[PDB]
């Protein structure tokens, strides 16, 4: 099953045997002071969106689309 | 530089001590002016800078272009043209008619040549060069008779009359090879300029003219072997016009020693050879056997496999055979 | 003769662009080199594979910075070097010149803008016109396009390519097979290879760009059990964390133009690969201007 | 406030590749593409709401029903997968029920009252098939007939399924 | 001559961080396939297999040079199972050849023909077996034209200015063409070209396979056209009652192109008489 | 018919597509250059009057062309006959063509003789500024400034007061060309004069209708604040200051915030700090962050340029008690301009002041969400460490650093990294073994490859400094550590610090040690490692014991010279060549 949202960091039996060691090695400095990057392709390029979600800057003084324009 | 500045300047051809100004020219003359006759003029005089070299003319400006500039030119000095010839003209007039006329052969010859497709204007360029290959295409016979007919004066910037000879009865042998592949007689014609060519090229060599000596040599040498009127090739090539088969045999023996003729040509042969017998003649089955013999030996002695036709005659076994 | 070389890659990374001469020399010699290139152009790791750039070429001097020198790191640039930037020239100019000089060491692919008529709309002409008032340096560079290799190939294993699949291709043979020496066309084999989105779909799907197609998990799970992939690494289209993973960690994301239209303020990665093929995205902010 | 429901064959057979390379199913949905492409040409188009449906069970035949997006519509028909028998008379019989669902409640149909042209809800249903007989689990069915075995309150009242102002047409693939 | 523990070592070699953040695949790819195979022992591995087919096709064994008539039943029999082994038809299998242009739609099969061949070199063998019986040669003509397609696309692809820059294909080319001339799907002018192809650049070959493409469109590589000649027990195909049987305008597109090549060409003029 | 030179050819040169057009244009130098220069300075000129439908294209080219006409014309006698077709141009209602002209015009200026511009320019001013369109009027202004230098006083007052008509006009965009020009004219007129005519009318400019005239009212403050610095000074500028200081134009707040240092130290330190410190007082709090930002970046300097007879009573009374506020603010560009500037005030507060007022506004920038605030506080610690001393920098801020030093911003870390060689100049040998130099060694396995080459140069400093005594205990082993890493760009680091090294280690130091790990990386299966190595032993070369060069270093280079990539070969034959 797909998208059933793997707990490789909740769960050791996710680890598979060949990725133990350095699994390991990332969730041990993780837990210490010290999956992501898959979003759907749909919401990969909403530039609107992210611009939205993050702060404004000091205002100043053939075919068919290829993106922004 | 451009058309303007080189319009105003009655000295900037004299300065540069060429064909994309040329055809420049040509370009921003080519609509219909006292502007056009004096954007022929520099043109004409530029080319005749090159002392009229249309081994250089013919590479860089297109065929319409050249079209467009030698029929200015005629329209220049000059007043159809078979009709016409008094070959006893004024040189310029003569000389302008010879160069024209060798340069329609020329263009013909390379029209019927295969070029590379451009795989990425163009369509009126190409609408063109259509009509005028079909015009040239009605009245090529008249080109050859003026041609063959200047060929034949030797009346006379002056040029000598061996080099003007040389260069226009190459064009007549190479227009002659070009119809050659329809008609077979025509090659007897184009041996004859062709040799003439050689001859008067080993006795001057002049350089203004300037000859592909390679392509000379080949077209030499493919009228000796097409038309009789040496080299194994040649000589298994009359052996096997003229019907006599056991000096292929031993020529092939030969060359399985020497590996000089191509595989391809011994396999072909030897195919042609199969197919004689095929169509009946059964004198050539021994020949079909000896000459698949000799194929298969120069092909164990160059590392290759036994063909069928080998295997084949090697059913029912015979003494003889072995 | 190969001092002129290093005094031109130490030039244009001063954003010193070349004469027109000197861009004359340097695209036959490229033309040279690029005509032995296969369409497929293997590549040995380590390699370092970076996505669009765009014309930002203080964006590219950011990701040397973050990467490495040119000759000390491998790259694999695929497609997009022009266009939708102010530097499309001197960005160009630079990989067109490591290419030349370190031709072993950086490979250079054909993405969907390296075409005649996507570089005279979006503004690689205009540039070209503006730095150097004729087009002569713009016909050079669209006939050095024609030469860059499709796509290419990672230790048999990863597929860097700019745009995705075809229906019309289904095994990296048939990509050898293509006449790459030619205008990017609007369709067929070619077109789709340059101008494919993967997505969230079933099969395949018109693209909402005029060309290429939209594929789905399923085509390129098959693409790359056929050919004995494990990966495509992929270019075409923006991607706000610099990299992200698609189709069940088949084809990857890979986008090197932070800031893509100097107004996304998308972050960029490149993905760097190691004698293990073991794989670490190094994710880069734009670097600091005015 | 035109209706546009889709029947988008979802059997098997419409895994078939056409010369295109494209299965029968990946030109369906780009048929529908091409559709809304043309439809939303005419700006008094602009007040219209798509539907699908497709061959599969009741619980999931339906993907595209009253009150859903257009986005979901969109994201419902990219996600199609061809894995189903060809039930076509038992999808008919649920597009339909789709569609006649809520003419009682706002009583449209004006039951022994007359019947008014002017009280309509419009709606046209499109079938992209193939012309593969029709299967069920049983065998081939090799007409079409439409189940009665659970019939919506008020059907006995029309005697067929499908109403006044509802069409339907069939896009039959038949590329080689 | 055909082609073709963990967790200790990774606790050694690890620092604190992973650094790498995954590995693509199963690690590094295998160091590929290793071959070491004779030459000559495959030639006569070849021989051997060759021989017994001949065997099995002949009738069983007057003058006394000459062979027997290979069957043309038995080379039908090699050719139809020496299709359905390479590529299993039915996309296009009949023996017409389709338009030049059909071949930019079956580009997949072509090219999977061309690999068939070049991996298994005795495809050729058993492709000249077959032309040995004039008719059967037309009921591999799904192969030949597969092969062509590949040919064709390989030589227009070529940025090469020679053909000696491409050996395998320029080998193709050349024993394709001798094949069908030697099956008598080309008359022997159209033939004899495989001599020029080691001359040319890819574009004149890719013409010439071309006119090869448009001679086998106009006239068709049937089995009803080879008539039983009864006199010897085997069967003809005599162009000349097609009429054009020597092939018009491909006799003159190749002689275009010895005409511009006539440089190196001159000798090779005297295979293409017309006559 | 077609042989005259000028319209036959011009025209139909221009009849062609745009590319052609420019071109075209460009050449009419050689249509000048082919004729007499009596013919072009007779004739050329109209047909430049004439035909107007060029397009925006060329007009700009066409401009740049009569500029630099200045022997063609005729001489310095008739080149004010380039006056009428240019000024006809510069009617255009595109905005380039207007500037270019000018600037062409002006150039020609140089050629130009009192007399003529008298006779010709100052009536040109006045024929175009009565011009019924507002691109003549800008033309006017724009052209107007270069005659003051050449004209006498008689013409000087019509020039003043056409320049004061050209102040109360009426048309807004013909208001922001005059009043750019003011500033550009401020530069040169008489002080009486501007006391006279410019100040009424810069004054009631400054309260123009227009927020934009205000703002370059403001532009033009400094430029006729720089002068006039009696009473007057007192009595001139400070209306429109005190105006604009709070005004509720936004623009006109924040340019005068990116101006306040200029015009401080143009009117000396005690007056500023009598006049307008209520002003930089609540301009720094502002309601919008985009002034706020403006004006914290003049931090520094307003400080420095101030009067040190109460320069730490005056900084501790009005900018300490807001630079909380902004230390705290919402806004990561108001901070991040902020941080760039105020930490320069650590030799001017003092170092007492400093450590008990501004370290905890440092600790309090340094743990900012924003990472470009965190780097421009560490962008100049190093007057920092001269004023304070490596003590109290290492006791308060040290922590900080070492939080820093693994930030997820690899600029900062190179910034970080910058400073190391510095703090280790001054810190003892244990306590940096100990606490940094595990941390120094934690940065040449970094990512991104700026902050490996960053702390290659750290690690030859730190040997500069300290020496091959502990070189050898601590950087080297785990150097070599590194040398045998799968990942090659590890292996780059291994050679880039062996080069680094190399040169402050020691010969026999580097025979000994540095040697036998090149001689092993020369068998590596990357080609890049290879390359590198024989670049390495290029570099390394003229620094180790002679005696082993041709004994070791010279088999492998004949074997890297034969290797299969030519990359290698190049690089291997050039140090084999250099070696000598
Ligand atoms: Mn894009
Ligand atoms: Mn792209």
């Amino acid at each position: 099953n797909k998208d059933l949202k793997p707990q490789t960091f909740r769960n050791a039996y996710d680890i598979p045997r060949r990725n133990l060691l350095d699994h390991l090695t990332r969730m041990r400095s993780n837990l210490l002071k010290s999956q992501v990057h898959s979003v759907p392709i749909a919401q990969m390029g909403n530039y609107q969106e992210y611009l939205k979600q993050v702060p404004s800057p000091l205002r100043e003084l053939g075919m068919m689309i290829d993106e922004a324009d | 530089t451009c058309w303007f500045e080189f319009l105003l300047e009655e000295s900037l051809l004299e300065k540069h001590l060429p064909v994309q100004l040329i055809v420049q020219f040509l370009e921003q003359a080519s609509k219909p002016n006292k502007r056009n006759r004096i954007l022929k003029l520099l043109a004409l005089k530029v080319a005749a800078h090159l002392k009229w070299d249309l081994d250089i003319l013919e590479k860089s400006l297109s065929v319409p272009v050249l079209n467009m500039l030698l029929n200015e030119l005629l329209c220049i000095s000059k007043v159809k043209h078979v009709d016409m010839d008094l070959a006893t003209l004024p040189p310029t007039t003569a000389m302008a008619v010879l160069l024209y006329n060798r340069w329609a052969i020329r263009t013909i010859v390379q029209s019927s040549f295969p070029v590379k497709q451009a795989k990425p204007q163009m369509q009126q360029e190409k609408e063109l060069t259509e009509n005028i290959l079909k015009v040239l295409k009605e009245q090529a016979a008249d080109s050859i008779l003026v041609l063959e007919a200047a060929l034949k004066l030797n009346k006379d910037l002056k040029v000598k009359t061996e080099e003007m000879q040389c260069q226009v009865c190459y064009d007549l042998g190479a227009a002659y090879f070009q119809q050659g592949s329809t008609n077979s007689a025509v090659y007897e014609n184009a041996r004859e300029k062709f040799f003439r060519t050689k001859e008067l090229i080993a006795e001057i060599g002049s350089l203004s003219c300037t000859i592909d000596e390679k392509r000379l040599a080949g077209y030499c040498q493919a009228c000796d072997v097409l038309v009789p009127s040496l080299t194994p090739y040649s000589q298994v090539h009359i052996c096997l016009r003229s019907g006599n088969y056991q000096e292929v045999i031993q020529i092939f023996i030969e060359d399985n020693l020497t590996l000089s003729l191509p595989v391809q040509f011994r396999q072909s042969v030897l195919r042609e050879l199969f197919k004689k017998a095929q169509q009946g003649n059964e004198a050539l089955d021994e020949i079909c056997f000896k000459v698949c013999a000799c194929n298969t030996v120069r092909d164990i002695l160059e590392g290759r496999t036994i063909s069928v036709q080998f295997n084949q005659l090697f059913l029912r076994p015979n003494k003889e055979k072995i | 003769f190969t001092k002129e070389l290093d005094q031109w890659i130490e030039q244009l990374n001063e954003c010193k662009q070349l004469s027109e001469s000197q861009v004359k020399s340097l695209c036959e010699k490229a033309k040279e080199i690029l005509t032995k290139e296969s369409n497929v152009q293997e590549v040995r790791c380590p390699v370092t594979v970076c996505g669009d750039v765009h014309g930002q070429f203080h964006d590219l001097m950011e990701l040397f910075r973050i990467g490495g020198k040119s000759p000390d790191t491998n790259y694999l640039f695929m497609g997009d070097y022009v266009n939708r930037g102010y530097y499309s020239v001197e960005t160009v100019t630079l990989l067109v010149a490591l290419k030349v000089r370190y031709r072993e060491r950086i490979t250079i692919l054909r993405g969907n803008h390296e075409s005649r008529q996507i570089t005279q709309v979006y503004g690689f002409y205009d540039e070209c016109l503006r730095k150097y008032g004729n087009a002569n340096v713009w016909k050079y560079f669209t006939d050095l396009f024609d030469y860059l290799p499709l796509t290419a190939l990672v230790d048999g294993q990863i597929f860097c390519l700019h745009g995705g699949l075809s229906p019309s291709i289904d095994t990296l043979d048939h990509i050898r097979a293509l006449d790459r020496l030619q205008e990017v066309p609007h369709e067929g084999p070619m077109c789709d290879l340059l101008w494919s989105d993967p997505d969230d779909r079933g099969g395949w799907g018109i693209s909402p760009r005029g060309a290429g197609y939209t594929f789905g998990q399923d085509i390129s799970e098959t693409f790359n059990h056929a050919n004995g992939l494990t990966l495509v690494s992929r270019a075409h289209q923006l991607v706000m964390e610099g990299y992200n993973w698609c189709h069940d960690r088949n084809v990857v994301t890979i986008f090197s133009a932070p800031n893509y239209c100097y107004r996304c303020g998308n972050q960029a990665a490149i993905m760097e690969l190691d004698d293990t093929l073991k794989y670490s995205f190094l994710q880069f902010d734009p670097a600091p201007r005015r | 406030m035109p209706i546009l429901l889709f029947l988008i064959d979802t059997s098997a057979s419409m895994n078939q590749r056409s010369h295109l390379g494209t299965t029968y199913l990946d030109t369906a949905k780009g048929a529908v593409e091409t559709f809304m492409k043309l439809r939303a040409r005419d700006p008094a188009s602009r007040g219209d709401r798509y539907m699908l449906v497709t061959f599969e069970e009741p619980p999931y035949a339906i993907k595209a029903g009253w009150k859903e997006n257009h986005a979901t519509f969109m994201n419902e028909l990219k996600n199609l997968q061809a894995e189903g028998l060809t039930t076509l008379g038992q999808s008919l019989r649920t597009a339909f029920d789709l569609l006649n669902l809520n003419r009682l409640v706002t009583g449209i149909d004006n039951y022994g009252q007359g019947r008014n042209p002017f009280f309509l809800e419009p709606a046209i249903i499109i079938t992209i098939t193939d012309g593969s007989k029709l299967t069920t689990t049983s065998g081939v069915q090799d007409e079409l007939h439409l189940p009665l075995n659970s019939p919506l309150p008020g059907s006995e009242l029309t005697k067929e399924p499908f109403r006044w102002d509802q069409r339907l047409f069939a896009l039959v693939l038949r590329l080689p | 001559g055909g082609q073709v523990a963990s967790l200790l070592d990774t606790n050694r070699r690890h620092i604190w961080s992973v650094f790498h953040a995954g590995v693509i695949g199963r690690g590094l790819k295998p160091p590929k396939f290793v071959q070491s195979r004779n030459q000559q022992e495959v030639i006569y591995n070849t021989q051997s297999l060759l021989s017994l087919l001949v065997h099995c096709c002949s009738a069983p064994g007057g003058e006394c040079w000459g062979a027997p008539i290979l069957s043309p039943e038995a080379a039908k029999a090699v050719a139809v199972t020496l299709v359905e082994s390479v590529c299993p038809d039915a996309a296009g299998a009949e023996l017409a050849w389709p338009p030049e242009e059909h071949a930019r739609a079956t580009v997949e099969r072509d090219l999977r023909i061309g690999r068939r061949f070049r991996e298994q070199p005795l495809l050729f063998e058993l492709l000249k077996l077959v032309a040995a019986a004039p008719p059967a040669l037309c009921y591999c003509s799904v192969l030949l034209r597969g092969l062509l397609a590949a040919l064709l696309g390989h030589w227009e692809a070529s940025r090469h200015p020679d053909t000696t820059h491409s050996p395998w294909h320029l080998e193709a080319s050349c024993t394709l063409v001798a094949v069908m001339a030697e099956g008598s799907l080309l008359p022997p002018a159209l033939g004899n070209m495989h001599e020029v192809f080691s001359q040319l650049a890819p574009f004149e070959v890719r013409l010439l396979l071309l006119s090869v493409w448009g001679f086998l469109r106009e006239h068709g590589p049937l089995p009803q056209k080879f008539i039983f000649q009864s006199e010897r027990g085997r069967f003809i195909r005599d162009f000349s009652r097609e009429g054009g049987g020597e092939g018009g305008p491909h006799l003159a597109v190749l002689h275009s192109v010895l005409h511009r090549n006539i440089d190196r060409l001159g000798l090779f003029s005297g295979r293409f008489q017309a006559p | 018919d077609s042989l005259y030179p000028i319209a036959v050819l011009i025209d139909e040169l221009r009849n062609e597509d745009v590319q052609l057009r420019l071109n075209s244009i460009k050449k009419l130098s050689t249509i000048a250059l082919a004729l007499g220069v009596e013919r072009t300075r007779s004739e050329l000129l109209p047909f430049l009057t004439d035909t107007i439908y060029d397009e925006d294209e060329v007009l700009l080219a066409l401009a740049e062309q009569l500029g630099t006409f200045t022997t063609l014309v005729g001489g310095p006698e008739y080149v004010h006959c380039l006056l009428p077709p240019l000024e006809s141009l510069a009617t255009v209602e595109e905005t380039v063509v207007r500037d270019k002209a000018v600037e062409s015009l002006r150039a020609i200026s140089h050629e130009h003789s009192p007399s003529d511009l008298e006779a010709h320019f100052v009536p040109l001013v006045k024929r175009l500024a009565g011009g019924d369109w507002f691109t003549s009027r800008t033309s006017a202004c724009g052209l107007f400034s270069v005659c003051y230098p050449r004209v006498s006083s008689a013409v000087k007052a019509e020039l003043r007061q056409y320049f004061r008509n050209l102040c109360s006009d009426d048309t807004p965009m013909v208001r922001r060309a005059a009043a750019s020009k003011l500033g550009e004219f401020a530069k040169v007129l008489e002080l009486d004069n501007v006391k006279s005519e410019i100040i009424p009318m810069f004054s009631n400019l400054a309260s123009d209708e227009q927020d934009s005239v205000r703002l370059l009212a403001v532009e033009a403050c400094v430029n006729i604040a720089q002068l006039l610095p009696q009473e007057d000074l007192e009595a001139l500028v400070m209306p429109t200051l005190r105006q604009a200081a709070e005004d509720k134009s936004w623009r006109v707040r924040y340019m005068v915030a990116d101006k306040f240092t200029e015009l401080q130290k143009a009117v000396g330190p005690e007056i500023t700090k009598t006049d307008l410190v209520p002003a930089f007082q609540n301009l720094m709090k502002d309601c919008e962050a985009e002034v706020r930002a403006a004006a914290s970046h003049k931090v520094k300097e307003f400080c420095e340029n101030l009067s040190a007879d109460c320069r730490e009573n005056v900084i501790m009374s009005q900018i300490l008690p807001c630079i909380k506020e902004l230390v705290s603010d919402a806004n990561q560009h108001v901070k991040s301009a902020l941080a760039s500037v105020i930490m320069g005030l650590s030799p001017i507060l003092g170092k007492d002041n400093t450590i008990e007022h501004l370290l905890p506004l440092f600790l309090a920038q340094l743990k900012d969400e924003c990472p470009e605030v965190r780097l421009n506080i560490i962008s100049n610690l190093d007057c920092v460490n001269e004023v304070i001393g490596i003590r109290q920098l290492s006791q308060s801020l040290l922590p900080a650093i070492v939080e820093l030093a693994e930030d997820a911003k690899w600029r900062v870390r190179l910034a970080i990294i910058e400073y190391m060689p510095l703090l280790a100049g001054q810190l003892g040998v244990e306590f940096f073994d100990e606490k940094l130099n595990s941390l120094c060694m934690a940065w040449l396995v970094d990512h991104v490859y700026a902050i490996r080459e960053a702390a290659t140069s750290n690690l030859k400093k730190l040997v500069e400094k300290f020496g091959k005594e502990w070189a050898h205990a601590t950087i080297i082993p785990k150097v070599l550590a590194m040398s045998g890493d799968p990942n090659y760009l590890h292996r780059m680091t291994t050679l880039f610090c062996i080069n680094v090294l190399s040169e402050v280690c020691g010969q026999d130091i580097t025979t000994k040690h540095m040697l036998p790990t090149v001689l092993r990386m020369a068998g590596d299966p990357v080609a890049n490692v290879r390359f590198n190595v024989a670049k390495s032993l290029q570099k390394i070369g003229p620094i180790l014991d002679n005696s082993t060069l041709q004994s070791e270093v010279k088999p492998i280079l004949e074997k890297l010279t034969q290797d299969q990539d030519v990359d290698v070969k190049y690089f291997a034959q050039e140090a084999l060549t250099v070696l000598s």
